[PDB]
């Protein structure tokens, strides 16, 4: 998790190339062929340039970032596929399956009008495992990943 | 989930067709076997079947009947091999004393087999009862029933398809009291939809399987949505809260071969068409009590808050002076052909309804001044000594009407 | 947009080869599918169709007839999947008052087409009327229509096509009745075409099917320049108010086969042309009190201004002494061939009309005084005390002529 600076940077770089700057490097940090040495090639090219052109910096920062977004855009919806991952939240977080929670609030109901104590924390996990159940929802995937909790003590 | 007690010849009926919608709707094979392309559905099945071991779905239906001819042939249909063999029961061997008193000869076995049926489920929500008032079999066994069902399970719903005699057509002779004693118990102990053949015949023309394949697609869109799980309206307490007698309408009421004319339909003509009252399939300004609108398929809530704006403004439709609709939205099969852009379904409380017990007290009272076709009641033992039950049913009657 | 009301076998094929010449310019499909050639149109489309879930066009029509014949011959046609059945009526099983009473019959169910037709549009403009003055259907279904719609609608247009009978030629032997009768219910309700057989035969000389091809021929060209946006005269109101009983003429009234004269028509001609009473396709120093001309093609307005200039010089025109004409411009749909290279079409009032009344007038002075054909009359209820409907409407005729 890296920052920005800007009390150091410089005066005539805007702040708009700056934040594509932070954005190119910490999706490459995260991340863990030919678009590698081509811009190389680019970058020392503009350090025999003896008038530094900053509307020619920005001609190589964005293709950069463009290529490192879309390279991005296709791990993050193909490889790693975020539709099955929002078709998640909407049904648990937004209440997409309400038909689920109907039956969690008729079974979970007498143990959460009592004021929080040190135990009620468990006592509503499984009644939302109960649940899951009793809607015929089998999946051991996605089941333990869903953990409620309980505001106590502050 | 729910149970079905249909009985008579036109509950058994209703039960075989509703049944075969259920299982072309939920991709269920004839047999109780799942289709290879709905093997990863997502309809939810628990609500009107349950699973067996075999993979095979069983219904939760129960067939009632004084005769076996009708269910003897259901047997012999290709789909005679999902029923539940254990569940369908049989008399061994026209009037409503008759009825009730076989129901209150055959009580043992009938809740054992409802017993039975009630604890293979954890969330049972309430009843569905399928019959016919005129004739006698479905209206005694079912006045027993709703009875000592009433007395046995007082926390579960009791939903009804009534369906009414025939009025402009002079069918059962003795309809009379077989009405006024059904009513009588409708109103005394269920919980909730009114059926005639005459205006339904009449929509159908403007056999008996055809009928009731318009009675089952009925009972189907009610059911939809609890059948298909969505945001809101997600139980049959749901519906009954919002509304709580009934009439029904349904606007894609088309013959398979009424589809050459694929008509632009949006949201607003189809819930605009179900407030007309040649879509209202039964036969003092009156007015209205309560009106929900279920609709299927593509539906933008711009759309429908432009109708019901429209419609207010409009002043097609008439309300209580004295206390301040619904518009429900569900999602279609994904395997029926979805031949309609959007379709609906209404269900309505009207003040109108109260006309057509005036008319069966006017039918029963022009009876009851001259003991018309009394001799067969006087030999059951429930009307041996007297007739105060049919006196007290009248005046139940008469008091819902002045309520009205 | 706009609704059509055709009636009598005059008024049904009227819109038949209407929704032919439509089609044809709009690139529709006979079966309401749409062209490859037409898929990125930019003609409006709203205005006479409305669109269908299924992508078909649907005409914004409603057919009606005393009898069968005409309207099923019509189903015949390869335009007949087009209509929409629901909105076509046929009765079930030559006379004013015994439409009159049919009118009054059904009411309810003609409404309610009109009601539901109505309703699919946001911005309904007025009322176009297709029918006969002279024959039994058109005369009394017309009159009946429009008392009803002036009353119901109090806020939209009503357009006629009013056909007259011929005069030179002794159709309807009780026409003079029914002449009267609708010309009173016109003065009385009508917003805003005069026709008649007589000289339109005489200018097609000079079947049904080409009289009518040039009628709708006329009425499309009327409507051009809404079903086609421009700048100015972008609403029939627009139209209306810059004129306002009608009569119309058109210029390139030219045969499939007279195309080999591919004359050098400018605008100038063609506007000179449509003033003489020669193309005025109806039959005291009698003037003018407006004229409009639509002008389709190719179009400088240096020559709608020289044109003008020259005609005003030369006065062809004559004009009312107590009061102080108009050219529009548009544009061709870009589908059919422009074999000509500028067209026009003129409506015009014009004083010399009233004569029409005086004709027909002296026609039913000429009975009136020997009571001829009556006896049919005395049946319907509406003639069945007396006649003094009959008194008012001629009465009304003369004040309308007294005031031209």
């Amino acid at each position: 998790q890296f920052s920005l600076r800007v009390e150091i940077l410089p005066s005539y770089i805007p702040v708009r190339v700056a934040e594509k700057i932070l954005f190119v490097g910490e999706s490459v940090q995260m991340f863990e062929k030919n678009q590698e040495d081509t811009f190389a090639a680019e970058l020392h090219r503009l350090k025999q340039q003896p008038l530094f052109s900053l509307v020619d910096f920005e001609q190589v920062v964005d293709r950069i970032r463009s290529t490192v977004a879309e390279h991005l855009w296709k791990l993050m919806v193909e490889e790693s596929d975020l539709l099955g991952q929002l078709k998640i939240i909407k049904d648990f977080y937004l209440l997409g399956r309400g038909e689920l929670f109907q039956a969690f609030i008729d079974t979970a109901q007498h143990m959460l009008k009592t004021p929080p104590t040190a135990v009620t924390e468990h006592d509503v996990n499984v009644a939302f495992q109960q649940s899951a159940h009793k809607v015929l929802l089998d999946d051991d995937n996605l089941l333990p990943l869903l953990h409620l909790t309980i505001e106590y003590h502050g | 989930e729910i149970i079905t007690l249909q009985l008579g010849q036109c509950g058994n009926q209703i039960g075989f067709e509703f049944w075969k919608q259920l299982c072309a709707e939920h991709g269920i094979s004839p047999e109780g076997i799942v289709e290879e392309f709905a093997t990863e559905g997502t309809d939810r099945k628990d609500v009107f079947f349950y699973q067996a071991d075999d993979e095979h779905y069983i219904p939760r239906a129960v067939l009632l009947d004084l005769e076996p001819r009708v269910i003897h042939s259901i047997l012999n249909s290709p789909y005679a091999k999902l029923y539940n063999p254990e569940n369908i029961y049989l008399s061994e061997h026209n009037n409503w004393a008759s009825g009730f008193s076989q129901g209150e000869k055959i009580h043992e076995d009938i809740f054992d087999i409802i017993d039975r049926e009630a604890d293979g489920s954890d969330s049972l929500e309430g009843f569905v009862l399928c019959h016919s008032i005129a004739g006698g079999t479905g209206s005694g066994l079912g006045s027993y029933l709703l009875e000592r069902l009433n007395d046995r399970y007082p926390k579960k719903l009791v939903q009804t398809y009534s369906v009414f005699p025939n009025q402009d057509e002079m069918d059962v002779v003795v309809q009379p009291y077989n009405s006024l004693l059904t009513l009588k118990r409708l109103t005394q102990n269920a919980d909730c939809v009114v059926l005639d053949n005459t205006a339904l015949n009449r929509i159908a023309t403007d056999s008996f399987s055809q009928i009731n394949q318009l009675v089952s697609t009925i009972m189907s869109a009610s059911t939809t949505t609890l059948r298909y799980p969505g945001y809101m309206n997600n139980d049959l307490i749901g519906l009954i809260a919002s509304l709580i007698f009934l009439m029904t309408g349904y606007t894609p009421l088309t013959t398979d071969q009424s589809v050459a004319s694929v008509r632009k339909t949006t949201v607003l003509d189809v819930m605009r068409r179900l407030l007309q009252p040649k879509n209202v399939m039964v036969s003092t300004n009156h007015c209205y009590i309560a009106i929900l609108n279920i609709i299927q398929g593509e539906v933008d809530p711009t759309q429908v808050h432009k109708s019901l704006q429209r419609i207010r403004e409009r002043k097609l439709a008439n309300f209580i002076p004295w206390g301040p609709i619904q518009v429900a939205l569900s999602r279609k099969s994904p395997y029926l052909p979805s031949a309609h852009r959007v379709s609906g379904l209404m269900m309505a409380n009207h003040t109108s309804i109260s006309s057509l017990f005036e008319r069966t007290c006017r039918q029963y009272d022009k009876l009851r001044k001259r003991e018309a076709f009394l001799e067969q009641f006087r030999k059951e033992d429930m009307f041996k000594d007297n007739f105060d039950e049919m006196d007290t049913s009248r005046e139940i009657v008469q008091q819902l009407i002045d309520e009205y």
